[PDB]
């Protein structure tokens, strides 16, 4: 359900318009309220990043083909192959014993160089995110009851990004609206990649990606470079070479990307990436009028976790509490060092966590200290205890 | 080993897809090689182990088959591309060549 | 960058025997199959032998009779020498190499070749 | 001319003050109305970039001069110039061919070493921005017209940049104002330098620049790095080296640099950079009074392309649509898939297409979705519509 | 002491709430005054850092033990030593000049290869901040005065950062109030890196930092990097090498270091980075009452400095000026090219310099153009007067 | 990678010669102390001595009259010859390198060793 | 130069913390190396210079002491442990192994 | 580092001849011009003449009659012989190399000195 | 060719600006070298062809010219750069010096 605006959510003017301010998360409703008007639902609907521009290509499974190598005894020159002039063939110039068991009038090091041709068969890709053209779309309807005529109550889909904070929609009663708003990520993209492997996608560091020893590409295309991570030249015998490639290194960037976080790709657009946290702060200006606000109870009664207090990747800490008989009200929620003083330690991202009809579910996001500390949903004798330990 | 090559002359003109087959008397694998020769200049070296293009020819040029019948395709056809084709098994001794195919212009 | 090419006399009588040398410049003759073949104008492509540095040969069996190949690798040249001449051997020659890796194990045939001399 | 605030921009406080949300764009001008009060034109002057601090410099026309060599026979030892203790001079070791033939008395491999000195002729300057030093000028006046004593009509500037966003100054009858404003720039800097080249600058990506396969120095000076991808030495014979300069670069750099957004250089200070777009989103806070909002008609008239929809480098389009008998009104404005249905799936970078009076030349800024859309300008039958394809 | 809202500060709605709009500085002060209530004193406590993620570590004193030599006669092969395969292990392969003096059957090149355990004394490391985590600190509390029954005067901490900017307190006649706000640094982390080496901790340029030619360390731990800088492989004699462990780099960093800000780690905590400058900006919402605004005379009488003018480091000019007989009242400062004309060309950092009482001490910041200048603080004969050059 | 190994006469009749040979490969001789070690059957190990390049030798005080340490470096190797053999010199016997570096001051005494033979 | 050492034979199970003890007859400086040799096989250096470890030794080694007396230490005994200690000097010739020190499983 | 260092008889008598010998380390002979050249006391700097590895010479036509530069490579040194000497001989000699690079066309003159040797 | 220089003696003091001049019989192109000598010490390169200088000579020499008239020059006279400077041409052989220029202390 929706959450109610609180009478000081809203300013109304004596002459112009009214003002509402709010914090929009997603999955979550917040509602404003009008006497003898219809409720206007406001959602945050989704937060994208699209068509990032790729800056870098990993490679981690190569492919040779095409081995050629070139030998000349001592003191007749350095020894050439073409295939030295190409940007998709590894090579390496060194020296071998000659003499006259093969081949040579004298014994000395003679010139030998090897060539094989560089394919990248499998590549890691990563992607730079413009912050300046990260979207979000609010979603905005009167809400739906027992028809009325003349109201409308289509949904307006209200497009935006971090540029174009200002967009507007209409609604009857209510009137023209401006919103203007502003997005605050929940993870800090200036020094993030997108990170593409094969069907799956993450969100990574960028000085991890980039410290990595395997062959890259530039995002402009081109050549792979520091092909030597994955292309192996064994020490030199007679006139030969051999040639080998690296195994797949698969398994190391799989094992190293557990401790990463993933982002969804949109499943019917396929071409977005929908991020999952973030807060969009919004004024709405509408001509003077008059809303209702909703004063809130603290919940006293029993709650219990239906979902435990569980990592969440970024730093932060996610519960689900239900709330059974407490009615509409706000959870209070804590994070301090003891049962016992409760002094607030941790930082509360969640704002208002608020239950609207008993028997309902809600996500409550936390940041605790660093160390041990305890997480208290509730207050008195039922209050939700949760230990925690943060690194 | 005896080499035959299909067809003996073929015409065609620019852009034109063409598929030239090469045929061994017994199994060869796929130790075969396909030569684009020009009059007056000396054999070069296309094809190597039926499907693998030497460097750097373009990649128009395509070489499939193994053990007994293979087939050289060219998907656009260039002016450069006017010339005779020999086929060349290399699996076991005496080296043999095909008979060869004529390319030229309509 | 390796180059061959062949010289001799391009005017030999039959009955006679026939020289031709070829010239290996840019890499030694230590590995590879070093290599003859040859074209009579208008007719297609004769392979007719090789020889290695260890000294392994292989000739055509319809040439095989008359047909010597040799090697010299202190100035990395390899010789063709043909005996009982007719006019059925008036052709174009071409040396050639027959590249060979039995350390990678690539096998890329002539890959190199001369721009040959028209014997008659 | 200015566009007038709507009833809904603007709030009156019982008491305290008024308060005014803008969003402000360059080359656009927002007023704002009393009654029996002259207006009060508030615009964005300029956006600016003051002294970003040199990160790297990247040399593509180098120039070599005293070249030395220095050699010594097999089993002599290591041959050495004074030169190899010199940062800006190209070194290299290496070992060439010696014997009778050469001044040795035996045959083998002989130490030779070369150096030239270095100099960089021409090279690309990259440059950092502060984000929190992106400077801004607000520029406020009560609207000249005919001339009223004891009113002041003194062009207020105010300077601001990100770290300062509030900033104040006085009018009469308005009385005293505090603006409090913040910079959203049109491209992530923090993925970009801005670079210099001869008379020319630019906003490039860093990690394009970082990539170069070119020599480059440190923000804080030194020797030039990598000097070997302008610096070539050829094989040693007998006792001496070819050492060549490699040719200019300019002509890649300057290929590549199409594909990306010029800034202009100021034309009196000469060191400022003036960004061209982004927003400006103000709160600003006057004493209690009251003003007058403007209702807005939404242009039905048939309107005209001044400037046909055209790509402006950074992922939007602009077009300049005139308004002949429309009037004052608000240009509608939606980039939809099909010329049927029309649902919007595009995002208005513009705020409020405005046209103040007729025969009026707007600038409108939009983002279409990617591949194939239309941009509809206006509705009816006389709507402006211009396909359009983004990749 | 605080320094009282001005009207225009706060706006009371007709229904609703009255909202408060204020940019909190350290080390300041910013009340909310009440007819019969105690005033409401809001202060910005602190902007901190909190456990930075680690970047990269720097080596600048690097010891070598172990050191191990293996040598071969000319074709006998190449040399090995297992320690070739230790990643802790700093390794050269070269060849010597072999022969009959040396127990060698031919003269020639002898294969010859040392290794030695590379551990790094001291190192420098960096860290990263995740913009998102910045925190800050807001403390709120009735105005202590006489007692008063029933009124609550418990301090209130809000513990806010980027992404938690909603955070919610209560107070007796005020009510419930919901605060959102945001932060403005005084320096990009985006380009910077907190660096810490021994003691004391600086922020530093990144790329400064990048370019540091000094052995490196992921930060996912591993091996050093590019170990030749402090690694030094004499010229091999007959079967031996001289191996060396450059110098300490300290006194280069060190110096290096002075021309960067400093940053406070906490004194209880110690794991807090503690940020000097700053803004922060906030939107209280507190349900529809009356507030009393307060009016500033611009202050008139003799000033003087405090502290003179000074460099705070990141661009910006700190002063403090003293204010003996004004009373309370705002400083009037700008920065001009001559003392004449004075027309304003630099930027006011500050938020409103008040003196609440004579004989109190003011801090003023401000951002002066480059090249030469005069900060002027006051009007009329006995304004302060500080000429200046920045570059 | 520096490997030694003896070999020699297992079985050797009292007052013979005994002649050992430790063969090294993946080094050269020039550098070290060449030695050798010996252990009695459930017993300890005795140091019985080195040779170096120069032809500076060292041997155990118990057992210099009997003992010689030669060294051929042209072929990497060096030799342990024992006379007057007993019972008491029924032992195991190892050949071993004494690393020693005398540019940078590094001495692992012995680092390598041999399987080592056993002599009765 | 004698050498000696203590005790003769130890008993200690996994895990167990242990020290043996070396003495020379006279000063040796920091000349001493530990060896470990296990039956069968040839004895494997362990320390070297009194307390540096070889590589690459398990950390759980340690070496002490100089002049006269030496200690080597196993914070934490494993299976891999169990077998002969040997110290040997090695500041002059002739160079001198103690008689070692046995340590077995309980 | 390229030196060069000029030694032989300091004390000549009159008539005789004179054997002066440079001596070159830090690099080979084989390129450049070694050089002669002298300066009485208290008087200006006099180009005696130089000889390379060629054989090719030249001379200052006021001493070329009297004067010999010899160049032997074996051991990297070159020698002036100088006869019929007088008392206007009596000058610091000095060897110089004259620097000559035919490849990338550089020419720095006498770049490196020997401090020179008082020959009265 | 006979070289000349003007003039055979200067006196300055530290700070000042000095120019020499060095004359040639014939041109001699940009083939000329300013060598500076100080008393019992063999002579060292300064310039070379005329306007390069020698690594690492301090930049406040200069030297300009062509053909058959050539100046050196010190812009800001130091203690160490007293004493006496010869030109040289190197267009043909032989090799002729200049009879020299000495700077001395005033």
């Amino acid at each position: 359900h929706c959450i109610g605006i609180t009478d000081r959510d809203f300013i109304e003017g004596v002459h112009g318009g009214t003002w509402v301010s709010a914090t929009l998360e997603q999955d979550k409703c917040v509602t404003v309220m009008a006497p003898d008007k219809p409720s206007l639902d406001i959602s945050l609907q989704t937060v994208a990043i699209d068509g990032p521009a790729e800056a870098r290509k990993v490679c981690y499974s190569a492919v040779l083909t095409h081995v050629k190598i070139n030998d000349k005894c001592p003191s007749t020159g350095e020894a050439h192959l073409a295939e030295e002039n190409d940007g998709d063939n590894a090579c390496k110039r060194t020296y071998s014993d000659r003499g006259w068991g093969n081949g040579c009038g004298l014994f000395g090091k003679g010139s030998i160089v090897a060539c094989a041709k560089f394919t990248c068969a499998k590549s890691m890709s990563l992607f730079e995110v413009d912050q300046t053209k990260i979207q979000y779309v609010i979603r905005a309807q009167l809400h739906v009851g027992a028809k009325q005529e003349n109201w409308n109550t289509d949904i307006k889909t209200l497009k935006f990004d971090a540029l174009s904070g200002s967009q507007e929609a209409e609604f009857t009663g209510y009137g023209k609206a401006t919103l203007e708003c502003q997005v605050q990520t929940a993870v800090d993209f200036g020094n993030s990649y997108i990170a593409e492997m094969e069907k799956d996608s993450w969100i990574v560091d960028r000085q991890w990606a980039q410290d990595l020893t395997l062959p890259w590409q530039s995002g402009s295309g081109g050549i792979w470079r520091e092909m030597h991570h994955l292309v192996e030249f064994e020490p030199p015998h007679a006139a030969t070479i051999r040639v080998l490639a690296l195994g797949n290194q698969e398994g190391s960037l799989k094992t190293a990307l557990t401790g990463a976080m993933r982002v969804t790709k949109d499943e019917n657009d396929n071409n977005l990436y929908k991020l999952h946290g973030g807060h969009v702060s919004c004024r709405v200006k509408l001509s003077a009028l008059t809303l209702k606000g909703t004063s809130y109870k603290m919940c006293t009664d029993k709650m219990s976790f239906v979902k435990n207090p569980t990592d969440t990747g970024h730093g932060t800490v996610v519960m689900q509490v239900k709330v059974p008989k407490g009615a509409p009200c706000k959870i209070p929620v804590i994070v301090a060092d003891d049962l016992t003083a409760a002094v607030n330690k941790g930082i509360l991202v969640t704002v208002n966590p608020i239950a609207s009809t008993n028997d309902d579910e809600v996500l409550i996001e936390v940041n605790p200290p660093f160390g041990d500390s305890y997480i208290i949903v509730g207050t008195g004798d039922s209050r939700l205890t949760y230990q925690w330990h943060k690194e | 080993i005896v080499m035959t090559q299909s067809p003996s002359t073929l015409s065609a003109s620019v852009g034109d897809r063409v598929t030239i087959t090469c045929r061994a008397s017994q199994s060869i694998g796929s130790w075969l090689a396909w030569y684009q020769q020009k009059p007056g200049k000396a054999p070069k070296l296309l094809i190597y182990k039926a499907s693998s293009l030497e460097s750097g020819v373009p990649s128009r040029f395509s070489g499939s088959g193994s053990g007994t019948e293979f087939t050289l395709t060219i998907s656009s056809l260039q002016p450069e591309d006017f010339a005779t084709y020999y086929c060349q098994q290399y699996n076991n001794y005496s080296y043999t060549f095909g008979p060869g195919t004529k390319l030229e212009i309509k | 960058e390796v180059q061959l090419v062949e010289s001799g006399p391009r005017l030999v009588k039959p009955s006679e025997t026939l020289s031709l040398t070829c010239t290996v410049s840019g890499g030694s003759t230590y590995n590879h199959h070093w290599s003859w073949i040859r074209q009579p104008p208008g007719r297609g492509l004769e392979w007719i032998g090789y020889i290695s540095y260890s000294g392994k040969s292989n000739y055509n069996p319809s040439l095989k009779s008359r047909v010597t190949i040799s090697l010299e690798p202190s100035t990395t040249q390899f010789s063709l020498k043909l005996n009982s001449l007719t006019a059925a051997d008036t052709a174009v020659y071409y040396c050639a190499r027959e590249y060979r890796d039995d350390t990678n194990y690539y096998y890329y045939s002539l890959d190199v070749w001369g721009p040959g001399t028209m014997v008659t």
